[PDB]
């Protein structure tokens, strides 16, 4: 986790009862950024044919 | 595209250190299995006909 500055006070219904305001310089400054890894497989099945 | 995968080998040969070997298909290979019940039925049986049969 990251120690993010934060407030407690109602922001124009934006927290109403369990949403969270982010502000853009976390988004700038890349935090909580994640990173996921997928994997592909293949085969090749010899046939008849 | 979507083509299936479909052929059922009789016998396996296969590399073990040179010299490699065959042994024949376990799953594929037919098996017939005498039936005790009937075997343990024919002397005991009180009639020819069945007895023979």
């Amino acid at each position: 986790g990251q120690n993010m500055r934060v407030a407690f006070m109602p922001w124009n219904g934006y927290n109403f009862e369990d949403s969270i305001l982010v502000s853009e310089r976390v988004v700038q400054e890349d935090r909580f950024t994640t990173i996921h890894i997928q994997e592909l497989a293949c085969v090749s099945r010899d046939t008849k044919l | 595209t979507s083509e299936p995968e479909y052929v059922i080998p009789d016998v396996l040969v296969r590399k073990v250190s040179g010299r490699w070997t065959v042994e024949l298909n376990a799953d594929s290979i037919p098996r017939l299995k005498i039936n005790q019940q009937y075997a343990a039925m024919g002397n005991s049986a009180r009639n020819d006909a069945d007895g023979q049969f």
